[PDB]
């Protein structure tokens, strides 16, 4: 009997949970999200990315970096 | 009715009277007893209360329960008043005064429905609570030999028997011979104040110990701290109430001063003040100190190059326990530390317990207090065996007064209803109904213990009425055996001010509730 | 709820499913044979075991009641104004045919009610119609003239129902309606029930039909309705015992039984059909401790004290809640039929082993 | 885990749900119980006000949502349906069962067990009351059913002037007598108009020895007053002759109009005509009358009324021996009318009654009717007498039906609470508890008599069960079972000798029904409210 | 009521699994006419059985 | 004043009480009274 | 993003059914106002109207006025409906209601605020058999009772048009139990 699949409800209001499926395809669909995102800046023919701050400043920035791309974005 | 153009009373003013008033009261209490009811007995169970901030109370104890419970009836807070009542004149039975004031009051409502006159329904209450009282302390049970053995044996049935309805009901001898322990090291007063109570998470109940001294948490250790010994084996123990840093002399002190020589000698002196002190706390030959006020990291390193041991912040009661169980005397001022008003203990020791470090005042043997170092799994565990150790240590505490016994589990409630209705058969017959009603509804102890047992209450009903009707003063309900015994020879004994105070707790509720015609509820003011 | 009514329903129930089959050569019983009537009033001691058929319907020939050696007449068509089936329509150009329209309007119905009463009928049930008017006011008062009682508006689903009781044979059109068409009776009386309604009763009927009528009494809408079931249950039990002629104790023990058989069968496989075995043998364990709960007895202990029994060789020790122990029911006369125990077995089993091949929910 | 869209209530909570319902549909009557009691005023939505004593009424007007209330309503309309009296003493009854046996289901005593002993209790109680309080009317004359009627009207808005409205009841009753098949006599009771009228004092009310028709002649011209009058009832209106929906008139040779018209109303001329030949005075018809024919009818100086209410018309032919006609056509095809088709009554007059009138057909020959005309101050107080005139009128039947009548004022209850109490110490060991409880239940009526009179009601039962208890035991103290209540002086009284009589069926059928209610609610142990 | 079968039916229980007890209550009212109680407490059971 | 604009101006006790509105229960019962004294003999529905 | 949600909805089927019961009546509420609520947004002289208006003062009770469940569930169940929408020239319309209340006892007249119901309260529904026949709004641009009398029966809403008895006769209706006369 999971923990959000049972008849008594077990979680605060906004509580989630995910199980071994579940858990599985958001880990790797992030992950591969991530990978898809860095690379095509790979090698010597790598290219740049454009990274539009949302902030009030709204600062612009284009680079190559990887750490740089990964920094600068909303992950949730 | 007609508007009235202008009214008597404010607007909104509900008022209600006559009979059906009366009978929604009865209604009202009934159903608070019925929010207590499954609380009683050895096969009792707990009730959780959750309130409005989202925290937990889970009690079995009948006055927590209803104090936690928002009531807002005119006529059912008379209830939980007597309850607490109870609670604190006497602190067990908070239960049954429930339970018997909403029976007097289930009893007399068919009488109160067809008209009888309130009057005639208080009058009999008190003359049956008093008749009943005369009997209770006429047929308790008393031993006159001033043997220290018999007395320590009652106190521990006692306390047992007060025990075993809570979730320590599994451990009770143990825990009932420590409760015993701990209360006869208490003076003349008896004051509750003396033995403290200390809950660490983690660990069985088994763990939990008292402690033949004073135990108290960690306060706050400076730096320095950890390079002070942690282990006396006889140690001069300093309490002081002084505050040991540097600081401003006094709140509205200035210094105006025109010379750097003046300057540095300033602040010579104000180092000096401190050194002064600490060398006068240290020539005292004490080993630990103990002090109300914060005790600084200069004064901890300063004590901790002499080898001695410090703590400051040590709360309050903390101090006065201490000093009650090792002997000395809490000083504001360290001019004159004679060894009068050193303490002294055999052991001091620094150990940890479930995650948290705990100073240890073992050894005493002038010691006046105790300390009860309760282990459990959660925080309501320990909350609730520190209510049921509370029932226990007031229990212990009244027949300390006296040691005056009456045998439990309804053998008392149906000896005084076969003694009331003996009575009532005797009286003209207007009274009769009356005094035989109070005593049908001084049976509801026994048939709650056997419906919260799961037996078959009108049988063993049957069979105490045949028993105490042919002879048998102490025969109640063995939960246990399915059956009914003599619960004088089983041990199962409670003070009798105990059962004196919840009759006459119950009766006054009921006469209370019962006089009363008319409720008047003003318009709430302010509500926002 | 009439378990208190028992000595009068049993056998009640028994006769009602005895007297609509044939005791020899029958292997199911038609329980639309057994029609149950609920009529508000009373108590559940009024109930009946009327031989005949009981109409709802009210009789509108006012003032003729209670008809003896009755020859009841169904009929299927109607008795008013000639019309024919496709539209029709009467032309009137001249006074003279104004006169002669109600003249022979009234010596059609005149003839239709002679024609009628020719036949020696004195009941008429006629069929309900909502094209044309089953009933004409001129129809009923020349019946009435003739001492005919008419009962009109007989629904079309009872008159096979009818037919089988009475012995009536529906008739269409006039010209079949003969004497061998009708049903005779011994009495066909109209009653009321205190106050409490109007019941039209036919009781007595030479070559009766295989038909009961059960009439059920109450003091409210919702004992009337329990009533109607537990009737019902006790009939379908009755027919249990039609087909599958087999009958076992109840009160548990069949349950208990089961229980201790297949433990002692699932001791002799191996793996883990061993284990499911005896988890199937628990849970048919479950019916003697809902018995011996209820009843204000210990669960686990009685459920011991049956298994114990049974282990020593008492197949038919079960439940006694009149003694609140255990001991041999068959003396207390608790028996059911083996297709109830069987059908509720392998019923059960078929629906556990449907819903364990299941794995997942799609929601359209 | 159920996942069922509804609340759910389950055990001691329903239980006592139950209770708490059925408690208060009794208290909401409890005081509108024996002479003593006091009426009701129920006001509507929009306003309508009505002051009654029934309690069948009271149910039936008030809303109820509780399913357990509403069995309670429904019983009481039973009870009205079935007996006529005894609509609140049954749901008081049924209230106190269903409390006494939920006191007992809590002490843990099984539910089963009460029903088999509440069984047991009301078998014994009917069994003792037909073999040891019935009285037999034989002997006591025509006073029994004046002193029953008294007794029945006790409580209402004419109790007082029970001393006339008693033998007007009884000689209506008296008048409605016919003896049927298998030679017993059945009095058809609803067969007495009653009329209302406000105006003159309660004792001005009328017992018209004929019929009353609340209806007026159909036109100015005729005679309101006829002295030997043919009385024709008719089922058919008397207008212009239309044909039916299957013929249409199509005219091609256009001098043959003038002759189709004049028919069209020349049928209904001749109809008339006919008759007004067989020496009709007045003729009823439940259809109408145009004014074509009432001129024919005001020529031939005869009474016409239309639109008379078809019972009414059935009760006006019965009485005076007509025969009701919905058409004129004999077993020859022919349009006629006999003679002895026509009733007679000795007189058929038109009187105005407080600025309205009515017919009045006087002494009808070959049966005898009755009719009763009530005058009170508004139509509210003429209604509250017509229910409690029904009340007695059918009390009065049950009398002349079935004989036997039994001690009022709870002289029945209390004799009863004792013998079952002292009988339940033989029938097994808890339905014993269940035999008492119903015992006790019983006294709830010699209780409510008591406490709405302001006496001492603990007091008085108990002198009330003294003298049962010492009737019961001392075998030739047998004269005291009459001993009831008398709520004037508050004091016990021989009821027998006081006149103070109910029917026995009247107690028997209010003790089963009460019981088989009570056994309804109480086989309810859970209850499913499934959200609408 | 005290018939399983008419009980069930009533009642709306929304969830599959309790949908298809309350059709072979059904079911078991149609072949044998009682016992819809007993067949309906014996598939809980057995289920109960089948969680461990 | 009637709901309806007209005037009614008398001292007769039956129109009076005829053209008022009242919710009372009690006082419904004296407005028929009024009423019913005034059809039954015309006069003394003041005193009634 | 192809959920196919399993047994998802599922678990919250309780709590989605007691919101889908409420806006059920909101939006029966909400089709049975806006359904009429903005969809619409010498003989001469009459010589007989003034022996009507005569005739109709001779004869009293109050039209019925009504919040929105009311208004609902009284024209949900169970002849001729109006309903009459009023804020506070509705005194006339009042007094109009009232007048032939009386002379048609057929017809249900009733009233019933704006409020428990922004531009129709600043600036008479009829029903028949729960739908609208009556096509009436703003009746002040096109007066006493005649007027109302002739303007609905101009478009025949108004049933045809009784004597008055005593008070009354009947009690109730049930088996008739009538005089019967046997041998
Ligand atoms: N061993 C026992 N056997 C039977 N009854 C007992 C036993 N111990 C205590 N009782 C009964 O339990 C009751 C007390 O219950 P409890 O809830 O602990 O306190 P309170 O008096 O506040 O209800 C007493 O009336 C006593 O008679
Ligand atoms: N004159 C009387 N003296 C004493 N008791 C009476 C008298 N008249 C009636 N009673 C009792 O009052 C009880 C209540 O009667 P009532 O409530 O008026 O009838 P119902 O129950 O039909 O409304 C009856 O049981 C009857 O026995
Ligand atoms: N001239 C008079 N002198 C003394 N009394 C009078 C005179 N005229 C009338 N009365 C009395 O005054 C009362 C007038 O009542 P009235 O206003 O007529 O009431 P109602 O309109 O209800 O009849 C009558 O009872 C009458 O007896
Ligand atoms: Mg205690
Ligand atoms: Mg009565
Ligand atoms: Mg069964
Ligand atoms: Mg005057």
């Amino acid at each position: 009997a999971s923990l959000s699949l049972a008849p008594v409800n077990i979680f605060k209001a906004g509580a989630d949970e995910e199980r071994a499926e579940t858990a599985r395809l958001t880990s790797f669909i992030g992950a591969i999200a991530i990978g898809d995102l860095v690379k095509s800046t790979l090698g010597p023919k790598g290219m740049d990315k454009i990274l539009l701050s949302s902030g009030r400043d709204a600062s612009l920035m284009v680079t190559n970096d990887g750490a740089t791309i990964l920094k600068n974005i909303g992950v949730d | 009715m007609m508007p009235t153009p202008v009214i008597l009373l404010k607007e909104g003013t509900d008022s209600s009277q006559g009979i059906p008033q009366l009978v929604s009261n009865i209604s009202a209490c009934q159903v608070i007893a019925e929010a207590v009811r499954t609380t009683l007995g050895p096969r009792g169970m707990d009730k959780l209360i959750v309130d409005g901030r989202g925290k937990a109370t889970i009690s079995n104890d009948g006055a927590t329960i209803l104090k936690l419970l928002d009531v807002v009836h005119p006529a059912a807070k008379t209830l939980v008043d007597i309850a607490k009542s109870q609670d604190a004149e006497v602190g067990d039975g908070t239960t049954s005064v429930t339970l018997l004031a909403a029976e007097f009051l289930k009893q007399v409502k068919p009488y109160v429905e067809e008209g009888l006159h309130p009057q005639i329904i208080i009058r009999a209450f008190r003359t049956a609570t008093q008749l009943a009282v005369n009997k209770i302390k006429e047929i308790a049970v008393t031993v006159k030999k001033a043997d220290k053995v018999e007395q320590r044996k009652l106190l521990e049935k006692c306390a047992m028997t007060a025990l075993s309805s809570k979730l320590i009901s599994q451990q009770k001898a143990f825990f009932a011979k420590m409760v015993v322990d701990a209360v006869m090291m208490l003076d003349d007063l008896l004051q509750l104040k003396m033995i403290g109570i200390k809950k660490v998470q983690g660990g069985a109940l088994e763990d939990s110990q008292l402690v033949a001294g004073v135990a108290f948490k960690k306060t706050f250790s400076y730096a320095g701290f950890e390079m002070q010994p942690k282990k006396y084996h006889n140690p001069k123990i300093a309490l002081l109430n002084v505050e040991l840093e540097l600081k401003a002399e006094k709140d509205n002190a200035e210094i105006r001063v025109h010379t750097v020589e003046d300057y540095q000698a300033i602040v010579d002196a104000e180092w000096n003040i401190l050194y002064d002190k600490l060398e006068k706390i240290h020539h005292s030959g004490a080993k630990v100190v103990l002090s109300k006020l914060p005790i600084g990291d200069v004064a901890t390193q300063y004590f901790a190059d002499r080898d001695m041991f410090c703590a400051g912040r040590v709360p309050e009661e903390d101090l006065k326990r201490t000093m009650m169980a090792c002997g000395g005397s809490i000083q504001t001022s360290v001019n004159a530390l004679s060894a009068d008003v050193l303490g002294r203990c055999q052991v001091f020791e620094e150990t940890q317990i479930g995650g948290e470090r705990y100073n240890f005042f073992t050894g005493c043997p002038k010691a006046k207090t105790c300390t009860f170092i309760l282990r459990g799994g959660a925080e309501q565990f320990m909350e609730e065996t520190e209510r049921s150790l509370h029932d226990a240590i007031m229990i212990v505490r009244r027949a300390i007064k006296n040691d005056s016994v009456v045998a439990g589990g309804g053998a008392i409630e149906m000896e005084l209803s076969k003694y009331l209705r003996d009575y009532s058969r005797t009286i003209p017959g207007k009274q009769q109904l009356l005094i035989g009603a109070y005593a049908k509804a001084l049976e509801i102890i026994p048939r709650q213990l056997c419906d919260n047992a799961g037996f078959d209450a009108t049988n063993i009903l049957n069979k105490l009425r045949a028993r105490h009707a042919q002879g048998g003063t102490w025969y109640g309900v063995d939960i246990n055996n399915e059956d009914i015994a003599d619960n004088f020879e089983a041990f199962v004994w409670e003070p009798a001010m105990v059962r004196i105070n919840a009759l006459t707790a119950a009766s006054e509720a009921a006469c209370l509730i019962v006089s009363v015609d008319e409720t008047i509820k003003n318009p709430r003011s302010t509500v926002d | 709820v009439v378990s208190q009514y028992s000595s009068l329903l049993s056998p009640m129930s028994v006769n009602a499913v005895m007297k609509v089959i044939d005791p020899a050569t029958a292997t199911s019983v038609d329980l639309r044979d057994i029609k149950i009537v609920k009529k508000l009033g009373g108590t559940i001691d009024d109930c009946e075991l009327v031989e005949g058929l009981v109409l709802t319907q009210k009789v509108s020939n006012s003032g003729i009641t209670r008809v003896e050696k009755a020859k009841i007449g169904l009929i299927q068509f109607c008795l008013s104004a000639p019309k024919t089936d496709m539209d029709n329509q009467i032309v009137v150009s001249d006074y003279a045919q104004m006169d002669r329209v109600l003249r022979e309007e009234r010596a059609y119905i005149l003839n239709l009610v002679k024609q009628i009463k020719k036949t020696g009928c004195n009941v008429l049930l006629i069929q309900k119609s909502i094209l044309r008017d089953a009933l004409s006011d001129l129809a009923l008062h020349f019946l009435n003239k003739m001492k005919i009682m008419v009962i009109k508006d007989i629904e079309r689903e009872d008159i096979e129902f009818i037919c089988k009781t009475i012995g009536t044979k529906p008739v269409a059109h006039i010209d079949q309606f003969t004497a061998d068409m009708l049903g005779s009776a011994e009495l066909a009386e109209e009653v009321n029930l205190n106050g409490s309604g109007k019941l039209l009763k036919i009781t007595g009927c030479a070559s009766p039909g295989k038909t009961v009528t059960i009439v059920v009494r109450g003091s409210n809408k919702l004992v009337i309705e329990e009533a109607e079931r537990s009737i019902h249950d006790a009939l379908c039990v009755i027919r249990c015992l039609v087909k599958k002629r087999a009958l076992i104790a109840g009160g548990g023990a069949p349950e208990i039984e089961l229980a201790l058989r297949l433990t002692e069968y699932s001791r002799t496989l191996s793996g883990m059909e061993s284990y499911c075995v005896r988890a199937f043998a628990d849970a048919m364990e479950v019916i003697p401790s809902t018995l011996a709960e209820n009843a204000g007895l210990n669960p686990i202990s009685t459920v011991t004290e049956l298994r114990n029994r049974h282990a020593q060789g008492e197949k038919t020790a079960g439940i006694n809640v009149r003694k609140g122990g255990i001991s041999n029911i068959l003396e207390e006369l608790v028996v059911q039929p083996l297709l109830v125990s069987v059908s509720a077995l392998t019923l059960a089993t078929e629906t556990v082993r449907s819903i364990l091949k299941i794995d997942d929910v799609v929601n359209t | 885990p159920l996942s069922v869209f509804g609340d759910r209530s389950t055990g001691e909570t329903i239980r006592s749900q139950n209770v708490m319902a059925a408690a208060s549909i009794a208290n909401i009557v409890k005081s509108s119980l024996g002479p003593v009691g006091l009426d009701k005023m129920l006001v509507d939505d929009i306003g309508d006000v009505t002051i009654t004593n029934d309690g069948a009424t009271i149910l039936k007007l008030l809303e109820v949502e509780h399913p357990a209330a509403k069995v309670l309503c429904e019983l009481a309309d039973l009870q009205d349906k079935e007996v006529g009296d005894g609509t609140t003493s049954v749901v008081i009854i049924a209230a106190e069962l269903l409390k006494n046996a939920d006191e007992l289901v809590k002490q843990k005593i099984h539910p089963t067990s009460v029903i088999s002993g509440y069984r047991l209790a009301c078998k014994e109680a009917v069994r003792y009351i037909n073999e040891n309080l019935i009285v037999n009317t034989d002997e006591l004359g025509r006073d029994c059913l004046i002193n029953a009627a008294k007794t029945s009207m006790s409580s209402k808005i004419i109790g007082i002037n029970g001393d006339f409205f008693a033998n007007m009841v009884v000689d209506a009753v008296l008048a409605i007598k016919y003896t049927d098949i298998r030679g017993q006599p059945r009095y058809p009771v609803n067969s007495v108009n009653i009329l209302k009228a406000h105006g003159r004092s309660q004792m001005e009310s009328m017992l018209i020895s004929g019929y009353a028709l609340n209806c007026v002649v159909g036109s100015q011209g005729m005679p309101k007053r006829i002295v030997n009058a043919k009385i024709a009832c008719l089922d058919f209106s008397l207008q212009k002759t239309k044909m039916k929906l299957g013929v249409q008139v199509v005219i091609t040779d256009p001098e043959k109009l003038d002759q189709i018209r004049q028919r069209e109303s020349d049928i209904t001329k001749e109809r008339i005509q006919k008759i007004l030949a067989t020496g009709a005075n007045v003729i009823l018809t439940t259809g109408g009358i145009d004014d074509m024919c009432l001129k024919y009818f005001v020529e031939a100086g005869a009474m016409a009324v239309r639109r008379v209410l078809k019972r009414d018309l059935k009760r006006i032919a019965k009485a005076s021996g007509a025969t009701i006609l919905s058409t004129l056509a004999n077993l020859e095809g022919e349009e006629t009318f006999e003679a002895a088709m026509l009733g007679q009554a000795e007189e058929v007059v038109q009187e105005r009654i407080c600025d309205d009138e009515l017919i009045l057909i006087k002494n009808t020959k070959a049966r005898t009717s009755a009719s009763i005309i009530l005058r009170g101050a508004n139509d509210f107080m003429c209604d509250e007498m017509e229910r409690s005139l029904h009340d007695a009128l059918c009390v009065v039947k049950r009398v002349l039906e079935s004989k036997s009548v039994v001690p009022g004022g709870g002289a029945v209850e209390a004799a009863l609470s004792i013998y079952l109490e002292n009988y339940a110490t033989s029938m097994g060991s808890r339905e014993q508890l269940a035999i008492a409880e119903f015992a006790r239940s019983l006294l709830v009526i010699p209780n409510t008599l008591a406490v709405n009179a302001a006496q001492d009601s603990t007091d008085l039962v108990a002198k009330l069960r003294a003298f049962h208890n010492e009737a019961q035991v001392n075998p030739e103290r047998k004269n005291l079972k009459w001993i009831g209540l008398d709520l004037s002086n508050g004091k016990p009284r021989d009821n027998k000798q006081a006149g103070v009589f109910e029917p026995t069926i009247v107690k028997v059928k209010s003790l089963k029904f009460a019981t088989e209610a009570a056994i309804t609610i109480l086989r309810i142990d859970d209850l499913i409210k499934l959200h609408p | 009521t005290n018939d399983g079968a008419t009980i069930l039916k009533q009642m709306q229980v929304l969830h599959p699994a309790a949908r298809m007890l309350v059709e072979l209550s059904k079911a078991q009212d149609i072949e044998a006419g009682d016992g819809t109680t007993s067949v309906v407490i014996i598939a809980g059971s057995l289920l109960d059985s089948c969680t461990k | 004043l009637d709901p309806m604009g007209g005037i009614v101006m008398t001292n007769d006790g039956n129109a009076i009480l005829r053209e008022i509105q009242v919710q009372h229960p009690a006082a419904k019962s004296m407005i028929e009274i009024s009423r019913t004294q005034d059809e039954e003999v015309g006069d003394g529905t003041t005193s009634v | 993003e192809g959920i196919s949600v399993n047994t998802g909805p599922k678990g919250v089927i309780n709590d989605w059914r007691r919101f889908k019961q409420l806006e059920t009546e909101q939006r029966e509420e909400q089709c049975r106002e806006m359904e009429r609520l903005i969809k619409k947004l010498f003989l001469q002289q009459y010589r007989k109207q003034r022996m009507e208006e005569m005739r109709q003062q001779l004869h009293f009770k109050q039209v019925f006025e009504i919040s929105g469940e009311g208004f609902l569930d009284m024209i949900d169940k169970e002849i001729v409906i109006m309903v009459h929408i009023y804020e506070d020239g509705t005194e006339a319309m009042n007094g109009c209601m009232i007048c032939l209340a009386a002379e048609y006892p057929a017809v249900k007249f009733c009233k019933v605020k704006s409020s428990v119901i922004s531009q129709f309260t600043r600036n008479l529904l009829i029903y028949k058999g729960g739908e609208l026949i009556g096509n009436f709004v703003r009746v002040t641009d096109q007066f006493f009772a005649v007027d109302l009398e002739a303007f609905l029966q101009e478009f025949g809403l108004l049933p045809e048009k009784l004597v008055l008895t005593s008070v009354r006769n009947s009690a109730t209706c049930h088996s008739e139990d009538s005089d019967l006369e046997i041998d």
